[PDB]
Order: C-alpha cells, then structure tokens, then sequence
C-alpha cells in the first residue's frame, strides 16, 4: 500500500474564534537514550598472532 | 596438531569418524586422544592485562 | 560474474558482508532521519479555503493548487535550485508526502500557533496569535495590535524578499 | 520492543565482536587460517610468506 | 526535548547502558469553542488582557488565562488600559467593572 501521513484535521480556523481547554491530561511518556557500550580491549599481538 | 592449552576432561561425546573439534574461530577446543579414545576440553591458558 | 574471482573472494570472510551491512544501515539511518524531521506530527493538518488572517501573506509558503507537485512557490524555487553493482535505494518518504508534512506543520502553525505541537490542535487568531508571540518576547499585546497592518506589510515584504535573494543568489 | 534502542547497541557491539572472532578463520589466499599449521609443516622461507 | 506537551517534570530512571527517562508532561484536552476579540472598548479606551484573553460564550464577555478555561469578569485589575477603539481592529464593546 501507500503508507497513510497521518489523518486529515481540519483545523476549524476563522478570524474571531478560540479554542480553549476545560481540562487537562497528566501524561508520563518514556524515552530511551543510550549512554554506554561494553568496554572492549583487544590484544593487537595476541589476536594476530596468539 | 600442537598448541598451548589446559587439558580438562570432556562430557562431549565424539562420533568415531571424528577426531578433534573446532569453536568459532577454527581452534581445536576438543581432541580424541590417539592412544586411549577418550575426549578433552582444551581450555585456553589465562590471558589477562597488566 | 568472475566465479574464481568469487572463490578467491571467499577466501577473506565476511568482510562484504560488513559492507553491505554498513551501507544498509546507512540507509535507514537516512529514512530515520527524515522520520525525525519532518513526521513530527500524526494530524495532517489542512488550512481553511479563506485566506482571511488579518492581512498576513502566506501564498509564498503555502501549497499553490495549480501545481502538479503540491509544492509552495519557495518549494518549487528550492527543488528547481538544486540539481557495476552500484544501486541507489528509493527514499521512503518522497518528495510530495515530504512536501504534505511541511503543509500539515504549516498549517497548524498557522491556524493553531504553538498548541498543535503539544497537544489537540487550538484553532486562535493568527494576529492575536501573533500578539502571543509579542508577549512570548516581552513586548506587550497593544504594540502589535495598533500596528498590525504594518507588521502584516512587513512580513509579507520579507517572505518577498525571501523569494527574491533565492531566486537571485546561486 | 520498548527497549530496543539498548538492545540495538547491545546486538551490534556483539555481531562485530563475533565477526572479529570469525575473521580468524579465514586463511586470506594462504594455505591455512592456522599459525600452528604453518610453523608445523613450511621452513621459514616459506613461512615467512 | 522532555516528552510530548507541557513540560513539567521528569524521572531519571537507570537501565542497561543506558537511562530511561519518564517525562511527566501537561496535555490539554476537552477544548470548547468560544468567540474572542483583542480588546474590549469602554468608556472610549481600549481594554487588554494582563496574563489572559477575551472569551464569550455567546452573550457575555469574559477573561480567562490561556491555557485552562477559568472565566473571570473583565475588570480594571486584569486588564490595562492603551490608546482609544479607533486603532484596533475586531475590538468589541462591552462594560468593563470598577472595583
Ligand atoms: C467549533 O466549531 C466548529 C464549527 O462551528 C466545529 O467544526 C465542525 O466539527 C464538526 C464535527 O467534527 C464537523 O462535522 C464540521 O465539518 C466542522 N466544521 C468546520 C467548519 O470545521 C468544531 O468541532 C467546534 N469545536 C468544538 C471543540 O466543539
Ligand atoms: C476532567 O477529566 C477527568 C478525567 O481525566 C474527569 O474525571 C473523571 O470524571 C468522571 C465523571 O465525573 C468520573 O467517572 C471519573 O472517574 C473521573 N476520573 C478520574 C481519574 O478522576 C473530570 O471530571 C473532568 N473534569 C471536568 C470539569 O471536565
Ligand atoms: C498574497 O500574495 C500574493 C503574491 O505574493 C498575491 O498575488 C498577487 O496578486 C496580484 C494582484 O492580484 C497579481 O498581480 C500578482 O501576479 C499575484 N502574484 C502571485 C505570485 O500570484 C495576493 O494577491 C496576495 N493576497 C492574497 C489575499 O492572496
Ligand atoms: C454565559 O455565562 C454567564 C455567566 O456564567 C451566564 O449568565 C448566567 O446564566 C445563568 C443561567 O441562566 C443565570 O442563572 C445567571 O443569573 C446568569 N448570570 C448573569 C450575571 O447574567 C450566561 O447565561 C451564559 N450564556 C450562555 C449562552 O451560556
Ligand atoms: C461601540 O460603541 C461605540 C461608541 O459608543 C459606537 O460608535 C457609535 O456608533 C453610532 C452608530 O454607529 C454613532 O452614531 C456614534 O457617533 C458612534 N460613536 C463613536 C464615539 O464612535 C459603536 O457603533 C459601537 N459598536 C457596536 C458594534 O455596538
Ligand atoms: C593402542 O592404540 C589403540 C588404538 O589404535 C587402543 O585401542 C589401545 O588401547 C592402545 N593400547 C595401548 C597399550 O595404549
Ligand atoms: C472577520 O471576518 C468577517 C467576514 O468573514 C468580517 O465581517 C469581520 O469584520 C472580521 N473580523 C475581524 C476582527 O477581522
């Protein structure tokens, strides 16, 4: 398929309307960042040559 | 095939046509001994830095 | 389509497949990337057919219907400004639905201000969401409000001069 | 799924460390991937090669 | 940078080479229509929100902060007071209390 943008909204815009909030949601999200990776050392010699 | 390495004996069980056993990185970890056809390890020597 | 060169060639390992294996995930570094820029929003966020914002242009920046392309003029300037087992992948977004997201963000800055980002899209004014930003830079809302028709001449005037020094610089 | 942004690191710095291990196995145009082999069967002449 | 709305806290959380963070962040919702204007003309002067904006539920003027729908009545203590209704445009006539 064609893979969908998103769907469409219709922001209903005119020159003397708002839009304001009666409630409100207290949303958690998470966000994964890296910060580390193994500490890896390699004998150049030993892995050569043994 | 000569090598340095501890000799320990080994649960694995070899098929007579088989001689030695290879890891990941092509080293005999497994040998048939010639004489009494038995089974060892062959775990490294210990590697450290200094 | 040398079958000794290939048996000599496996004779070094998996070293083409740390090539191709680098080289793909380039290649969907880059598709990640255009994810992280411009699919920023899952509301494709349309303007309303009456340009009434208080006598702020947007045509140079908005979709123009009489093209093909559903590109802004500044798009179209932009996109006409730049010009042996090798292959070239496609990229996952092309450049209408990157265009479409550019019109979504567009648009909901324009009709919603600052609100879409955070949450449901909040239709305002766009002067008074104008005024918003004023206060957002400390300068308070009377400032802009009497001199709104300036302030509209002058963006309109900058986004033309925009136009102009890209259509004029290589 | 909702760690994979770790996993990813994790996996890639294993792959390349397993690679690594596997490129002792290739012989790379000599006649094996084993230095044992070689000190065992060639004079130095040859070995040296 | 921290999550997705109206920031307004986080919690560090430990994990495997790496952090995860619980961004705890202020989402608006059950939005309602309402008709604004940029300022209220009274007594000849022109009237503009201190903090907040104009709002009408169809009949009657308000002030209410931005973010969170509290109607207040427009007084002199949340409004102030710049030039004359001649320069605004879309300004709307209604009273304007005294305490
Ligand atoms: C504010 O009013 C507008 C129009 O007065 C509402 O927009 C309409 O919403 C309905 C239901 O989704 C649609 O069928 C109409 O097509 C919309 N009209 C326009 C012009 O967009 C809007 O929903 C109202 N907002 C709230 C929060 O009630
Ligand atoms: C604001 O939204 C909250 C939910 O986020 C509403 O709280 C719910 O109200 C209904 C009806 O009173 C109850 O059945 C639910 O149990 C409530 N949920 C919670 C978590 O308390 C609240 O009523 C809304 N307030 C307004 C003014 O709209
Ligand atoms: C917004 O700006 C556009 C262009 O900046 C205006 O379109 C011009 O209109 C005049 C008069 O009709 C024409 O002579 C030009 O050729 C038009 N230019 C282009 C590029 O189309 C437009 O009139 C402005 N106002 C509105 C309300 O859209
Ligand atoms: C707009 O809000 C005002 C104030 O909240 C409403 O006025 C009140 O309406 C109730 C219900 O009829 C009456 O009991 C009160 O006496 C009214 N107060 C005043 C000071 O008039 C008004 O009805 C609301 N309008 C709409 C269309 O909802
Ligand atoms: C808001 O109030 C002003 C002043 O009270 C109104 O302006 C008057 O309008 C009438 C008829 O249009 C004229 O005869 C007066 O000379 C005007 N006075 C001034 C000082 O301009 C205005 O019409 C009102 N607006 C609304 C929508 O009611
Ligand atoms: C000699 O080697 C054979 C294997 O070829 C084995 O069966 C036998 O036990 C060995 N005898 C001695 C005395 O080591
Ligand atoms: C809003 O637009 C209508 C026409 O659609 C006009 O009558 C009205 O004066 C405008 N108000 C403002 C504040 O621009």
């Amino acid at each position: 398929y064609t893979m969908s943008l998103g769907a469409e909204n219709s922001v209903a815009y005119s020159n003397n309307s708002i839009a304001i909030p009666t409630n409100f949601t207290i949303s958690v999200t998470t966000e994964i960042l890296p910060v580390s990776m193994t500490k890896t050392s390699v004998d150049c010699t030993m892995y050569i040559c043994g | 095939l000569t090598g340095t390495g501890v000799l320990t004996e080994s649960n694995k069980k070899f098929l007579p046509f088989q001689q030695f056993g290879r890891d990941i990185a092509d080293t005999t970890d497994a040998v048939r001994d010639p004489q009494t056809l038995e089974i060892l390890d062959i775990t490294p020597c210990s590697f450290g830095g200094v | 389509d040398s079958t000794e060169c290939s048996n000599l060639l496996l004779q070094y390992g998996s070293f083409c497949t740390q090539l191709n294996r680098a080289l793909t995930g380039i290649a969907v570094e880059q598709d990640k990337n255009t994810q992280e820029v411009f699919a920023q929003v899952k509301q494709i966020y349309k303007t309303p057919p009456i340009k009434d914002f208080g006598g702020f242009n947007f045509s140079q920046i908005l979709p123009d219907p009489s093209k093909p392309s559903k590109r802004s003029p500044i798009e179209d300037l932009l996109f006409n400004k730049v010009t042996n087992g090798l292959t070239v992948l496609p990229p996952l977004l092309t450049d209408e639905m990157i265009a479409q997201y550019t019109s979504a963000l567009l648009a909901g800055t324009i009709t919603s201000g600052w609100t879409f980002g955070a949450g449901p899209a909040l239709q305002i004014p766009f002067p008074m969401q104008m005024a918003y930003r004023f206060n957002g830079i400390g300068v308070t809302q009377n400032v802009l409000y009497e001199n709104q028709k300036l302030i509209a001449n002058q963006f309109n005037s900058a986004i033309g001069k925009i136009q102009d020094s890209l259509s004029s610089t290589p | 799924s909702a760690l994979g942004k770790l996993q990813d690191v994790v996996n890639q710095n294993a792959q390349a460390l397993n690679t690594l291990v596997k490129q002792l196995s290739s012989n790379f145009g000599a006649i094996s991937s084993v230095l044992n082999d070689i000190l065992s069967r060639l004079d130095p002449p040859e070995a040296e090669v | 940078f921290c999550g997705k709305g109206y920031h307004l806290m986080s919690f560090p959380q430990s994990a495997p080479h790496g952090v995860v963070f619980l961004h705890v962040t202020y989402v608006p919702a059950q939005e309602k229509n309402f008709t604004t204007a940029p300022a209220i003309c009274h007594d000849g002067k022109a009237h503009f929100p201190r903090e907040g904006v104009f709002v009408s539920n169809g009949t009657h003027w308000f002030v209410t902060q931005r973010n969170f729908y509290e109607p207040q009545i427009i007084t002199t203590d949340n409004t102030f007071v710049s030039g004359n209704c001649d320069v605004v445009i879309g300004i709307v006539n209604n009273t304007v209390y005294d305490p």
